[PDB]
């Protein structure tokens, strides 16, 4: 149960998300609901126990703790990437 | 003892038969040429000649065979060399 | 916020069919029947066979030639008709049924003592797997639809499927053991007992294979039931009329051709084989035994009043 | 290399009309072998400590050996027979 | 005719492995059982007297 | 490495050829293997193929070969036969 | 005494086997040539010849060995170096 | 780096060669690791393969060897084992 509970409390999947951002996002309302969201799930991952014991076994999670905690790291800085395109793409197009 | 093939180009059949002819000589043998002997014999009368074969522990071979008559596996410590050639 | 759902719709939609999600069997025997050496072989160890079986623990891990997936499999056995439903049961639960199926090991060293063994094995195991099927309070059956319905057409492939003789919803396949006994029977008794073993495949519908070097059917219907872990069905032809070797590919194995119900079982029944102190009180001591007493009720009480929900 | 150099060479021992420019390839691969083939000794040289460091786990190593040995040993044969048959066939076909 | 080369050896392998233990950890040390209050030593602040 | 011939169906110049060309291979190849290899691929060079060889210091045989093309012999401690068949 | 195992190349059950054999040949014998006998001699019998052992505080060594046959371990300070080869 | 022999199953030739190849290891390497491979490799490009070699202080054996090679000896306070087997 744990195990499972590991990968699906946050994804580790993590498919690229360039393209969703980009199309359709970052208009000021829902751009603070998806950020601070965001915000909210790196307080999350802090708190995961680098470990859990039971009876028997021992099995160390913070490998799991450091990939978790990067994973959120890196949608801030794609969504601070991509900010950075469209701004500078729209006037150069409609300069055009 | 334990069959480990470790090559072998040659039917399924042969591969079986090439196992079971070497495990009844090595149990029936004693003398490397005279287990050789055995499992070569047994192989041109089932499946015509003309066979060779090499029974031993420390041993090296450089051969030419006939496609899918080639195999090459271990009962125990003891290494045989079966294939058709002729 | 859309991101998130998309994270998580992938995941979740992939995952389940590296390796598709691993199946596991158990192997239904008795005591010391050569089982453990089958098995032992068929995972491609060198270790001596234990003769007892205490719902023991094994798996394997082979490879597909692209890459090394890791495609392990996990395998449960269990011998003689000891602790059967208190062993049998904790393995087999009818979330993971799909990825369960069973096997059958016949030991050929007493066909007579055998018979009243793995009937009882069987028919334990039969019960339990039938009812975890909706036993958890599984509302969402229609998995429990799909393993019944598919299970109970893939034997009659041709013969009309009349009636279920014995429903059976899991998958079996049904090997011998020790072969090398068999040929030293009486050579009527050898055809009864050639009998017995076709009728069971029939009412379980599983294939029939016999133990040798040069028969490598056996390890690969293991495989094929095993999911495939050793290739795929291969289907031969059935050796009811040589009664030398024995096979039995299941759908070909009427019973107006195998034994040529109730009657036919009467048949072979009959003719085989009808007749199928810890205390120490007498001894005196006074501080080992009063000693013993105490610490024995001390322990095992605190372990009760731990009021585990197990 | 070796593989690609016996399909082009299984056609050049024939004397038609149709390939009388393969003659060309044919003094091209052997001009180009002294390069390639010393990749075999040098995987092996390394090889030497992939063995020991990777447990024996060179599955993938000895296939592709035993596959070169042939190719080798192949390419090499049919090398040997296309020089020879294009030095008996010019003969052969020149004096017809 | 259809044939092909191959060889065996049967000395498949052969795995060389070194092998080196530890070393042993040794001190030289004096002792003396009739002398000062200090019997032996390992070949200023005194804030030691201030207590008393 | 030492040559010393202990049967032989062959022509004296063959016999000669077959100690040279192996002692060369023994001198040069440690592994038998490659020392077999050698030795095959200047028989078949020089006599025309099929050429058979196996090196080793523990085998029995048992094969066939060709009248006039069969030698077995030793270089030192390291049996070596070799033959044509094929 | 306590069993630390270092190197390994070797499965799981002679791991184990090794260490208990050394631990009981550890119990039994003193002396390192003992001690290594006892071990070798045991494993000769179960896991066929040949073996070889070596018991000691001080020491390197540079040896040759079949694959999966290869441990060395500790019992406290005493170091123990056991494989096949032949 | 004085050398006494304690005992040996080796020719005299050998047995000199070995100490003064051993000799020349203490001289050239200072682990003992590094010794003994060394004195092995020279010996089997001298000698043949397959050849172990034990240098230490503090160690027991027990080994099989194959006959007329083995020799244990002293260079001062070092063991040298060198013998061959496989």
């Amino acid at each position: 149960a744990v195990l499972h509970q590991h990968k699906e409390w946050i994804v580790i999947g993590q498919v690229d998300m360039e393209a969703l951002v980009e199309k359709h996002l970052f208009t000021v309302h829902d751009w603070e609901k998806n950020f601070k969201a965001l915000k909210i799930k790196g307080k999350e991952v802090e708190r995961l126990p680098s470990a859990v014991k039971v009876d028997c076994l021992n099995i160390n999670c913070n490998p799991v703790k450091t990939v978790i905690d990067d994973l959120i790291q890196k949608x801030x800085x794609x969504x601070x990437x991509x900010x950075x395109x469209x701004x500078x793409x729209x006037x150069x197009x409609x300069x055009x | 003892r334990k069959a480990v093939i470790k090559n072998a180009d040659m039917s399924e059949e042969m591969q079986q038969d090439s196992v079971e002819c070497a495990t009844q000589a090595l149990e029936k043998y004693n003398i490397e040429k005279d287990i050789a002997a055995h499992i070569k014999k047994e192989f041109d009368k089932k499946y015509n000649p003309t066979w060779h074969c090499i029974v031993g522990r420390n041993f090296g071979s450089y051969v030419t065979h006939e496609t899918k008559h080639f195999i090459y596996f271990y009962l125990g410590q003891v290494a045989i060399l079966l294939f058709k050639s002729g | 916020e859309t991101l998130w759902e998309i994270a998580k719709a992938e995941v979740e939609k992939r995952g389940i069919n590296a390796e598709i999600a691993e199946k596991f069997v158990f192997f239904i025997g008795s005591k010391n029947g050569g089982k453990t050496t089958i098995i032992l072989r068929c995972l491609d160890r060198d270790e001596p066979p234990k003769p007892t079986l205490a719902l023991e623990y094994t798996y394997g891990r082979r490879a597909k030639g692209h890459n090394t997936p890791k495609d392990i499999a996990h395998f449960w056995e269990l011998g003689g008709g000891t602790s059967l439903l208190d062993l049998i049961s904790i393995p087999i639960t009818g979330d993971t049924l799909r990825t369960f199926s069973l096997v059958l090991v016949l030991d050929l060293s007493k066909p007579n003592d055998l018979w009243p063994t793995m009937e009882n094995l069987l028919q334990a195991t039969k019960s339990h797997v039938d009812k975890v099927i909706m036993k958890l309070g599984k509302t969402n059956a229609k998995a429990v639809s799909e393993m019944r319905q598919k299970i109970w057409n893939n034997m009659p492939k041709d013969h009309p499927d009349h009636e279920l003789i014995d429903p059976f919803p899991v998958p079996l396949v049904i090997i011998g053991s020790k072969y090398d006994v068999f040929q030293d029977f009486e050579s009527e008794k050898r055809k009864v007992i050639c009998k017995t073993l076709r009728f069971v495949a029939h009412y379980y519908g599983a294939s029939l294979m016999f133990t040798s070097k040069s028969e490598a059917l056996l390890l690969k219907i293991r495989g094929v039931i095993n999911q495939l872990a050793f290739g795929i069905d291969k289907s031969k032809s059935i050796c009811v009329d040589q009664n030398k070797p024995l096979f039995i590919t299941a759908g070909l194995d009427s019973f107006g051709q195998i034994g040529s119900p109730m009657e036919l079982w009467k048949k072979v029944y009959e003719k085989l084989f009808p007749p199928k102190d810890p205390a120490r009180d007498p001894q005196y001591a006074e501080n080992e035994v009063d000693e013993m007493r105490i610490q024995k009720d001390l322990e095992l009480e605190q372990y009760k009043r731990s009021s585990s929900k197990s | 290399f070796v593989t690609e150099a016996m399909e082009v060479l299984t056609i050049m021992p024939q004397s038609v009309e149709e390939i009388g420019d393969a003659n060309l390839q044919y003094s091209k691969l052997q001009e180009r072998k002294p390069e390639i083939l010393p990749l075999f000794q040098e995987a092996e040289d390394k090889n030497r400590l992939l063995r020991t460091v990777a447990g024996g786990g060179l599955e993938t190593i000895s296939n592709l050996k035993a596959k070169w040995d042939k190719f080798e040993l192949x390419x090499x044969x049919x090398x040997x027979x296309x020089x020879x048959x294009x030095x008996x066939x010019x003969x052969x076909x020149x004096x017809x | 005719k259809n044939t092909k080369q191959a060889y065996v050896q049967c000395n498949e392998d052969n795995v060389e492995r070194d092998i080196q233990t530890e070393e042993i950890e040794t001190r030289e040390v004096w002792t003396q059982h009739p002398g000062e209050s200090t019997v032996v030593s390992g070949g200023t602040s005194d804030a030691v007297v201030m207590p008393k």
